[PDB]
RNA sequence: AGCUCAUUAAUACGCUCAGAAUCUAUUUGGCGGGGAUAGCAGCAGCAACUCUGGUGCUAAUACAUGCUGUUUCUCCAGAUGUGAAUUAUGGAGGAAAAGUUGACCUCGAGGCACGCCAUUCGACUGAGUGACCUAUCAGCUUGUACUUAGGGUCUUUACCUAGGUAGGCUAUCACGGGUAACGGGCGGUUACCGUCGGACUGCCGGAGAAGGCGCCUGAGAGA
């Protein structure tokens, strides 16, 4: 459905005399079921619209749900430091892209991986979800 | 002499022209 | 902002050249062609400091434009040129020819060789796209655009190449049980039988075996398909990029 | 006593080129005299020989060299530097006088 | 190229990737297809300069002319190629000149253009990540954070202008302050672990030309 002042369209398709098109992105992911069979757009969604997916592949837990089309992650990863022969524990917030495809609660981990820039701080976008049930601050390496 | 250098870049262009069509027609029957 | 640079330093040029580290600052930069200017190897370099004739490097730049060399059928008066893996060399006057090729070790060497074999030269297929009426064609490690290629002429395939006519005569197939000589990293300038493949999934590997019976891996963009099983389509180094080890 | 030493046939510069290695015991060979003993033992004429930057030890009688031998005349007039033909037998004026020609039409 | 380290506490530098979001003179390989001025000649003006005015001519691989492609939009198909593109390419339509039209040197050979694709030297955009003190610096942030549409750019993006949400970072040290801070390869000291120094470092990358700021020419400059 769309709401706002332009008309939101699916590109690189027209309605002649519904349709939708739909991408397998391939890196062993199944593109799922629900992006088949739902009236969402969206042109920044890996499957549906027009983004090509490349280069580093990540993981990590989720903490916001607050914005439109937008999550959080947290990855999760140890240093090593030289002189104390031991590890500390820090993180990095990466922001990143959601298809309205997936459904995503707080506090379950995700797959990411990259494209072009969709905003200041976004760069990466959701290709596969594990869901979680129930919480985040867990501290979770992979 | 200014009419024999052009005619002869005329003709090379020719011959390039024909020898292109020939790697069309000798790989023609393998593609 | 950096822009392109003219005046190479020695220490900054490849270990591939055996150079002084006294005997000036500078190195000859290689002029653009096509090879890259970290594999290659210039013809003012070629005659200084392996043959040997041109003591001094003006000597080395008169010798060029008396039209003497020949690199690969054509004459070349530029000088400082980059030719690199599997270049035929004709030289005028008390000729000689020479194709360029790996050592064991990584170095350059130059060989004599027979006038029948030194016609031809070998190109792997690096890239292979489609581009006007349908066609397929190929770019190779030189930069010839190879149009009006046959089919089953895919990437990492050489292709033997007659140079007095722009032909492809054979096609070497990528394949397990396939002679390769190693042409980057660690392990440039060996010989490989091919034992395995291992795709990548993304961005691919390749295990070797000596005559010796060493195994070593690469990535697979260094291989170099030299030709169909045990006897390769080319008069190889001393050694036979064996490598010593004791 | 003229050892000649890692030789090679350069046809491109047609000349047949080497290094010299003579010992001399007792200290005393002059460059006329090597051009004798070496024109001797190539065939060669004296003009028709170079021989440069040769070099004696620590101490003990020995000198080594460079030189080469080449058919004709046609080689050091062209191939040869011009501070060797000087030599042999054959001022930042520019960069003031010159720079006139910019400051002056 | 050369010089210097004043800015800069990570945006720079290093080290991994990435271009399916890009530009590229020159080389190299493919594919292609008549009139008007400069010196020279002459008349003048300034205290002065590597400033010039004005008239009298003539040059061309300079400039303009001239015997299917390029750019862009719409539609139908979407490869023998890729991890993956409704991508490459093909066909059917319209437009536009922003245009490929050897109008060419030296004695049968050498050389020089023009255009498009690649290539080469690179450039430029983005990501991950590493490290100097400070709590008598605990809250910081309004284009600030996402989204949809546009402008602009070589392209991608608050880069900038709109409409719609109210978000982002932080005790795993945010934000602020300090540096007698250019970063790196490395150098000095040592039994090992470390520790101090790094303008230079016989190299690499960045920045600056008395201090800001702006711009032309060009493949490439805020020279």
């Amino acid at each position: 459905v769309q709401t706002e002042r332009a008309f939101q369209k699916q590109p690189q398709l027209f309605l002649a005399s519904k349709q939708r098109y739909v991408k397998s992105i391939g890196l062993k992911i199944e593109t799922p079921k629900t992006a088949e069979e739902r009236e969402y757009i969206d042109a920044k969604c890996p499957f549906t619209g027009t983004v090509s997916i490349r280069g580093r592949v990540l993981r990590g837990v989720v903490v916001s749900t607050k914005m439109r089309r937008t999550i959080i992650i947290r990855r999760d990863y140890l240093q090593w430091i030289r002189k104390y022969k031991r590890f500390e524990k820090r993180h990095t917030k990466i922001p990143a892209h959601i298809s309205p495809a997936f459904l995503v609660k707080e506090g379950d981990l995700v797959t990411v991986a990259e494209c072009r820039p969709l905003s200041k701080t976004v760069h990466f976008n959701v290709i596969h979800v594990k869901p979680a049930a129930v919480d985040k601050r867990q501290f979770r390496v992979f | 002499r200014r009419v024999a250098r052009k005619n002869r870049m005329l003709k090379e262009r020719k011959e390039k022209r024909e020898a292109t069509k020939k790697k069309a027609e000798q790989y023609q029957a393998l593609l | 902002p950096r822009c392109q640079r003219f005046h190479l330093k020695r220490l900054t040029a490849p270990h591939h050249w055996l150079l002084a580290k006294s005997a000036g600052k500078f190195a000859s930069h290689p002029s653009t062609g096509p090879h890259k200017l970290r594999e290659c190897l210039p013809i003012n370099i070629f005659l200084r400091d392996r043959l040997k004739y041109a003591l001094t490097a003006k000597e080395a730049v008169a010798i060029v434009k008396r039209r003497l060399v020949k690199v690969d059928g054509k004459v070349r008066t530029n000088y400082r040129y980059p030719t690199g893996l599997m270049d035929v060399i004709g030289l005028g006057k008390s000729n000689e020819l020479f194709r360029i090729i790996y050592d064991c070790k990584g170095r350059f060497c130059v060989h004599h060789i027979e006038a029948k074999e030194a016609s031809f030269k070998l190109l792997r297929v690096n890239q292979f796209k489609i581009g006007a009426k349908g066609i397929p064609h190929v770019v190779t490690h030189d930069g010839r655009t190879i149009s009006y290629v046959d089919p089953s002429v895919r990437v990492h395939d050489a292709l033997k190449f007659n140079i007095k006519t722009g032909e492809v005569e054979s096609v070497i197939k990528f394949k397990v049980g396939d002679v390769a000589m190693v042409t980057a990293g660690g392990n440039v300038g060996r010989v490989g039988t091919i034992q395995k493949i291992e795709k990548q999934m993304a961005s691919d590997i390749v295990h070797l075996k000596d005559t010796s019976g060493a195994v070593f891996a690469t990535r697979i963009m260094n291989v170099f398909v030299i030709g169909e099983n045990e006897h390769p389509l080319i008069s190889l180094p001393a050694r036979e990029g064996v490598r010593p080890s004791i | 006593s003229v050892h000649i030493r890692k030789y090679i046939v350069n046809k491109l510069l047609d000349r047949k080129q080497f290094v010299i290695d003579m010992q001399h015991l007792g200290a005393k060979p002059t460059r006329d005299e090597i051009k004798d003993e070496v024109a001797s033992r190539l065939k060669a004429n004296k003009d028709l020989v170079v021989i440069f930057g040769l070099e004696t030890k620590f101490g003990g009688g020995h000198t080594t060299g460079f030189g080469f031998v080449y058919d004709s005349l046609d080689a050091l007039k062209k191939t040869e530097p011009k501070h060797r033909l000087i030599k042999a037998g054959l001022r930042r004026m520019r960069k003031n006088a010159r720079r006139q020609k910019v400051k002056v039409w």
